[PDB]
């Protein structure tokens, strides 16, 4: 799960 | 004066003058040639020996009891002469002139009035002296007048150099009579010492303590094979001597490589700086805290510079008064009184204050290891210190910080390896042996034995061992064992004979040693070997001294002795050990021990009895459990940053991320390694491929964590 | 001589018997003209001083280390490793010297020569072998003649320890009677008969005496402790720490790590990896004086303790 | 001015000219020399070690310390020369004249108000030099001397040299001080190569990013393992 925060 | 006396030198003049004044006694050595002089027929000695133990020292040790007088009086008042071949071959130019040379030296040997014994430095350079093309050689007019008595004639010849050059010619041989110069066995060396020790002092200006004495023989003596006894035994005070006055007429070592650094690394400032902020913020901001750090140790440096300064001169001032006055006063003892008020206030306050002197100095020296400041005396760290830079221990590892890194070993040693902490404390304990001295010489440091199943980290424990001990990955000299399956395979170890191809280079795993003595030698599979391989191996547990091609011992003391081998793929039960091991128990207690008596008993199968003995101590891993997979999984994200420095992406994991790591790949039958091939097939291909695509900007930091409910794992980039 | 070898190794008083009586023919000069001094070929088990024997004759005879030859047999397992003895035949690289071992006896004529570990060669180092237990005619490179007379030829080597009669002499002989010692004789003939068909009987006929190695009893190896605690200061002269053990605590050690199959390298290891170690960890932290005097003594309450004054 | 200029080049010239400006010294490395070239009786280091890692590099190191002044004050004043072996070979017109050559360079040496020092490219030469048919060993022309200290002198050269040729003689071996160079452990050739930026950008015109020297060290340390590592390093950037 790619997550960019 | 005389036609011989311009050639080479007069060695007589010298002793006059006091350049050659002294020699140690070696009687027995020294009376042989008055003999020998002294015979009827041929009169000429050869000194045959080793090249180092002073064989002209001997000539030199000759002179001085001609002129003082301690020879019979037939061989009183003879002089004796040199001949170096830089004055003896230039007259060699014209046809008919070096026999000219060789015939007025011959017309005075000959004079019983001129009253001359020759000395010549290396006869087997003499033989091929003046072969003109119409002209015959030096040697071979010497051959019918050395025969007879007349010409007296001494000479030194190495052993090496006696068998190859004087041999080929048989006939020159005959005219000379061997007198053995032998080896000076140490305890006669440590003698010598003492008999050199007023020369230095004047030389140096240096006290030498007798503690350093020692220390220059049993050091230098039995730790070096090459270049015999007293050139090895002298030669480290002539270092030790020559270390002190560098660090007395200059600054010590410390402040003066710290002086270096901090203006190279204010250089380094001036790169980083001017170029675009980037990548290099983390660096430059690394070497800001690294200039000014070093900076601040200096204030602390300059202080002890100036205490052990205080020290110094606070002894010395004692040494110049009451050292002088202690002895001098020694005049009218007999009945102008020696003992009475006044003559013992001084004496009394000489052992109170110039011992307590003598205390803050040496536990200064045990403190500041090699590097002390402002010390007079020469001490067996600073003979260890010389023995360690020549030997090759690379400059900052586990012997410069003397006893203080041997016992952070242990503890360093966990981080890297977490887990089977028993037989790291056997690791830890060889080293003890060898930072303190305390150890078995001609006895190899630590030969242990790894046993276990595949991926329990049986070399990890070495891989990481010469990370640790010596901060070089080139100090682990790994043999692939595995390649020895044949059993002609084993000249790779010794070399080839000679005879055979490749004589001039030694054994390629003999040739490193010479080259790194302080290493941590690998085997890595013992399992997988020939039987003829460990016959030649044999003899490297037992001593140190194993042979080359050319027989020149090598030093396999202070090298420790790491072999991983297997020894399983049965016999470690498949129920018992893998899928128990996370049931914490004692019934570990007498499954582990039962299992490790049949692997000594079946090193006695497939490896020698004198395997099982020499072996200092064989350590068998335990199969990994979840809580050491746990940090173990955990270090190799340590190590994934390592990799991606040249990229700046910190990685950072949760600990429920680890787990289904773990969950995924769990085998203990393998056993760490389809973690890290589920992480480096499975994790890592996201690492690489949100590169490719632009998912992955170059200061980008993830932190990988478990959902725990969606069951995949996030990405988390800030 | 003979009270000088038991002094120095608590060994079989029969080889003794045998090797220093072969030194009393040096001495008078009635010996074997062209036959070395005392041929030897020592058998037994692993662990157990088949090389200190001839070690300590460097230390006795000639009182010099290096004068001992450490000929170490087990780098001749390839055929081809006779050309380290003679040397290389002319033609070829190396032939500048005359080989490995004859340049070593030329330097020193008066050596005891040591063959660590016989078995493990090839067949043909055997074959030059036999000039030099025969005569001392062995020919160099450039046909120097040698001379190994006035040299005592020690070989060892690991055969038996199979045939030995394992355990039953091992584990069960704690004691010397004249009931365990029938069973010697004839394990020493069936050795000797173990010797004719891997060691060419040949080499036999040339052997002066075959002496066999007992292995170590714990009365025997209680000697051998307190000479190595008598060695322990010679690493510990530069030093100063006198190290004084009692015997007590010499028998906890025997006790604790008595393996008579090793010949009892486990006891010396003991001594090397525990009271060594707590010796050498002890020294780092500042509880050691260069002067100390340190008597190990065992408290009977399954703990040893070391006492040490000033 | 003096006659061993005519055979053996002076290093000492360089400096002042500014043929090497500034060195990256091994601060561990070069004292080591300084403390061999004060001693009673041999007076002779040698840098043994390998092809690649900066044998001439510690002794260019010593002249800009020498001669801008931060060696003893014993040592200060001291004159360095670089032999050239192919100025050895022009003596020799049929026999005796290399002894002409070799007395008066022996003599220069001797005196102490010269102060000048030798430096042997390679002393795996110089056992080859003046051995004609009458020839009488140029090297062992040196072995009555170096006992004494009457010659100062450096040597450097690989080990693979040192083992072929220099123990061969056993008797010339022992009057020289193995000095051991050690490949420079990757973080100090970072260090190095961060000192080398500002000759190689003016030579080139070229801007170096410092994020291409950590790449220029990396990729040269395991990829490449032959060829030991100061060669590498500095060859990939340049
Ligand atoms: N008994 C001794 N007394 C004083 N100095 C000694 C003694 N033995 C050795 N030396 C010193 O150690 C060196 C021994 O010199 P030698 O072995 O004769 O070497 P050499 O003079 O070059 O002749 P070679 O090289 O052996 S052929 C000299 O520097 C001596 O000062
Ligand atoms: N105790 C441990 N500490 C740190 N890393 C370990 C440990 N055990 C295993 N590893 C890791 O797992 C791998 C172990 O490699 P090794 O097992 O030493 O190679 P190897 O020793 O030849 O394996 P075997 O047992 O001979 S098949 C490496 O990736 C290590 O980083
Ligand atoms: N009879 C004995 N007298 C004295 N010391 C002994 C005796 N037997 C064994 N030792 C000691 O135990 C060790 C014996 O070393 P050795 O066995 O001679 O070496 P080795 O002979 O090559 O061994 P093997 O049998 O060939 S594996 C040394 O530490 C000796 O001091
Ligand atoms: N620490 C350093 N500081 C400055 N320059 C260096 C350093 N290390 C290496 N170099 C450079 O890299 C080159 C390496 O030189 P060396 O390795 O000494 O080769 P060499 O001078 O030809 O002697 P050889 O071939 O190794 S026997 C030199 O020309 C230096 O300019």
């Amino acid at each position: 799960d790619v997550d960019s925060s | 004066t005389l036609y011989i006396e311009q050639f080479g030198s007069n060695m007589n003049e010298k002793v006059r003058n006091g350049k050659l004044q002294g020699i140690y006694g070696r009687d027995e050595e020294i009376r042989a040639i008055i003999e020998s002089l002294l015979r009827y027929n041929k009169n000429s000695p050869v000194l045959v020996g080793n090249p180092g133990t002073g064989k002209t020292t001997i000539v030199e040790g000759l002179v001085y009891r001609i002129e003082k007088g301690d020879v019979p009086k037939e061989l009183q008042g003879y002089t004796v002469i040199s001949l170096n071949f830089r004055k003896f071959t230039s007259g060699t130019s014209y046809r008919g002139e070096f026999e000219t040379r060789m015939k007025n030296i011959i017309k005075e040997l000959k004079n019983k009035k001129n009253k001359i014994i020759l000395f010549v430095d290396e006869i087997h350079l003499l033989l091929g002296a003046g072969k003109a093309e119409g002209g015959t050689d030096a040697a071979n007019l010497l051959k019918p007048v050395l025969s007879k008595g007349e010409i007296k004639l001494i000479g030194a010849t190495t052993i090496a150099e006696y068998r190859k050059f004087i041999e080929s010619c048989s006939a020159f041989e005959r005219r000379f009579e061997k007198i053995l110069v032998e080896p000076p066995s140490v305890d006669m060396t440590v003698k010598i010492l003492r008999s050199l020790k007023s020369k230095y002092e004047n030389f140096y200006g240096i006290n030498i303590t007798d503690k350093a004495l020692v220390a220059a023989a049993k050091i230098s003596d039995r730790f070096i094979k090459d270049r015999y006894l007293p050139d090895k035994a002298i030669d480290l005070l002539n270092k030790a001597c020559s270390f002190l006055q560098v660090q007395l007429s200059g600054k010590p070592r410390i402040i003066d490589v710290t002086e270096r650094d901090i203006e190279r690394l204010s250089y380094e400032i001036s790169t980083l700086e001017k170029d675009v902020d980037k990548v290099s913020k983390k660096k430059y901001n690394k070497l800001i805290k690294e200039f000014e750090e070093k900076k601040e140790q200096l204030k602390k440096y300059y202080e002890e510079y100036v205490i052990t300064g205080e020290r110094l001169k606070r002894k010395k001032e004692i040494e110049k008064k009451l050292n002088d006055l202690k002895e001098l006063t020694q005049n009218y003892v007999y009945s102008n009184k020696e003992p009475p008020i006044e003559l013992q206030n001084s004496l009394k306050e000489a052992q109170q204050k110039y011992l307590e002197l003598y205390k803050e100095t040496v536990a200064y020296v045990e403190a500041k290891t090699h590097n002390a400041m402002n010390v007079d005396a020469v001490y067996q760290e600073h003979v260890s210190y010389i023995y360690l830079r020549d030997s090759g221990m690379p400059l900052g590892s586990l012997s410069f910080e003397s006893s203080k890194g041997a016992l952070k070993l242990y503890n360093s040693l966990s981080k890297s390896i977490i887990g089977n902490e028993d037989i790291i404390k056997s690791l830890s304990d060889a080293v003890v042996k060898a930072a303190t001295g305390m150890k078995d010489p001609e006895k190899p440091i630590g030969t242990f034995l790894f046993l276990g199943p595949t991926g329990v980290g049986k070399t990890e424990l070495a891989k990481t061992l010469a990370i640790e001990l010596f901060n070089s990955k080139d100090n682990l000299i790994r043999v692939n064992m595995s390649e020895f399956t044949e059993a002609h395979s084993v000249s790779k170890i010794t070399g080839s004979p000679p005879g055979y191809v490749g004589f001039s280079d030694s054994g390629q795993l003999t040739e490193a040693v010479r080259e790194k003595p302080h290493s941590v030698v690998l085997f890595d599979e013992l399992e997988k070997a020939h039987a003829d391989v460990f016959k030649v191996l044999l003899q490297i547990l037992g001593d140190g001294y194993i042979n080359d091609n050319h027989r020149r011992n090598i030093d396999f003391s202070n090298t420790i002795i790491i072999m991983t081998s297997n020894l399983g793929a049965e016999l470690f039960k498949k129920k018992l050990f893998f899928d128990a091991d996370n049931s914490g128990t004692p019934e570990y207690k007498r499954v582990m021990e039962d299992v490790r008596l049949s692997l000594i008993k079946k090193c006695k199968k497939v490896f020698k009895p004198e395997f099982v003995n020499r072996i200092d101590k064989i350590g068998v891993f335990e199969p990994l459990n979840k809580k050491n997979l746990h940090k173990i999984v955990a270090l190799r994200f340590k190590k994934l940053e390592k990799r991606l420095e040249e990229k700046n992406i910190q990685v950072s994991v949760s600990e429920k991320a680890i787990d289904y790591i773990i969950d995924q790949s769990y085998d203990p039958e393998l056993g760490a390694r389809p973690t890290l091939i589920f992480i480096e097939s499975v994790i890592m291909t996201k690492f690489a491929i949100m590169y490719l695509k632009k998912e992955l900007v170059d200061d980008m930091d993830v932190f990988v964590d478990y959902n725990s409910k969606a069951k995949n794992l996030v990405i988390n980039l800030s």
